């Protein structure tokens, strides 16, 4: 199975510095070249350089030569980019992809999970989360909905999943909203009737900056 | 550097309808008769995906609705039938000089028929009110249009300051969108009312939706 892995997040000061990473596997790593893009959100996506792991020649957008340095690590088979002198402007996920070359033509077919930088003097704060349990009904329906509030948290993102993700079905995770330096998000499932008041139905949130987690079980009101 | 232009930036499309997204390249990226475009869709909360290379090259596994065309500087992205999973946006990308680039993307949106929300509320968890503070919160569940507003009434009276709503993407099976709007007041606030009420205004009816409890 082709991978190309990357940690969830790094919270750095303004004027700093980060060496992301991203780990290759299910593949011969010197045998392709490896790029990495940049996202912001509503601007879209942006090219940084390239690098040949088999030799280290690297390859720059000129918009980022001097913000960026690339290198590998073949015994590894690990890929890094540094970025330089952070500033706001610097605040994105960054992806690192696979390169393929089809009659010269170069496009990216294997993309890593992504990495949210974000750049701020602020603290980390973990999130507190709540159980939101409905606690009233008439017989009106033969489906709930249980909710997880994840409040108060810097920096983005969190993950959010229902029983360790055996419940996928009927669940709804909304963005994040920023409101005085910190986010607040919640999520929502919709399990049977009968399923719910017998059956343990946990919240799990991770959040990747604090290397925090938490369990929520949903107790009827 | 050539530049690409996606346009529009947002389309709507009936279920089973064909969807004609466009790219426009400042230069030409056509090479010995190989058109250096790439096409790439885009999930909310996920990386890119490759759909198309060298402008009509369908990667492996991906559906044959999906087709692409093109030489020169005029590009087209082509989806014939719309499918609900298609809800996502698409970019183009340029691989002919450097540096690479790609266009500013185009969401693409599925039409389909009206569909009233699912009102859900509740109150604060008592771990929560040990810290003071307090949150009400309604979840208004599968709708569409996405076109919608909460307001929310405490003992009769609207109240608009602490007030965090947010809308999810188009969902992926069933194309209908999601929202939750977080009341937040404090402990002391909370307690001295008893009446928490939110009401919705959607379309699909004349009257606002209500739903609500008391402490």
């Amino acid at each position: 199975q082709v991978q190309l892995q990357q940690p969830g997040a790094e919270l750095v000061k303004p004027g700093a510095s980060v060496k992301l990473s991203c780990k290759a596997s299910g593949y011969t790593f010197t045998s392709y070249w490896m790029q990495w893009v940049k996202q912001r959100p509503g601007q879209g996506l942006e090219w940084i350089g390239e690098i040949d792991p088999s030799d280290s020649y690297t390859n720059y957008n000129q918009k980022f030569k001097g913000k960026a340095t690339l290198t590998v690590d073949t015994s590894s088979s690990t890929a890094y980019m540094q970025l330089s002198s952070l500033t706001s402007e610097d605040s994105a996920v960054y992806y690192c992809a696979r390169n393929r070359d089809y009659s010269n033509n170069w496009y990216f077919d294997v993309w890593g999970t992504g990495t949210t930088v974000t750049v701020s003097s602020a603290k980390t704060t973990p999130p507190s989360v709540y159980p939101l349990a409905p606690g009233s009904a008439a017989q009106t329906n033969s489906m709930v909905t249980l909710g997880c509030l994840v409040k108060g948290y810097f920096p983005e993102p969190v993950t959010v999943t229902w029983n360790s993700g055996s419940l996928s079905s009927g669940v709804h995770t909304f963005p994040a909203v920023l409101q005085s330096d910190l986010y607040t998000l919640s999520s929502s499932v919709t399990v049977p009737s009968s399923t719910w008041p017998s059956q343990t139905v946990t919240c799990n949130v991770a959040h990747p900056a604090s290397s925090t987690k938490v369990d929520k079980k949903i107790v009827p009101r | 550097d050539i530049v690409l232009t996606q346009s529009p930036a947002s389309l709507a499309v009936s279920l089973g309808q064909r969807a004609t997204i466009s790219c426009k390249a400042s230069q030409s990226v056509d090479y010995d008769g190989d058109s250096y475009m790439n096409w790439y869709q885009q999930k909310p909360g996920q990386p890119p995906k490759l759909l198309i290379y060298a402008a009509s090259n369908l990667e492996s596994g991906i559906p044959a609705r999906f087709s692409g065309s093109g030489s020169g500087t005029d590009f087209t992205l082509n989806i014939h039938p719309v499918e609900e999973e298609d809800a996502a946006t698409y970019y183009c990308q340029q691989s002919n000089e450097d540096p690479r680039t790609f266009g500013g993307g185009t969401k693409l949106e599925i039409k389909r028929a009206d569909a009233a929300p699912t009102v859900s509320i509740f109150p604060p968890s008592s771990e929560q009110l040990t810290s003071g503070g307090a949150s009400v919160v309604c979840f208004l569940n599968n709708f569409y249009p996405k076109d919608i507003n909460v307001k929310w009434k405490i003992d009769g009276s609207e109240r608009q300051n602490g007030v965090l709503n947010s809308w999810t993407d188009q969902d992926s099976k069933d194309s209908t969108y999601s929202m939750s709007s977080t009341l937040t007041l404090t402990k002391d606030e909370y307690e001295r009312h008893n009446s928490y009420t939110c009401e919705a205004t959607h379309k699909t009816s004349t009257s606002p939706i209500v739903k609500s409890f008391n402490r």
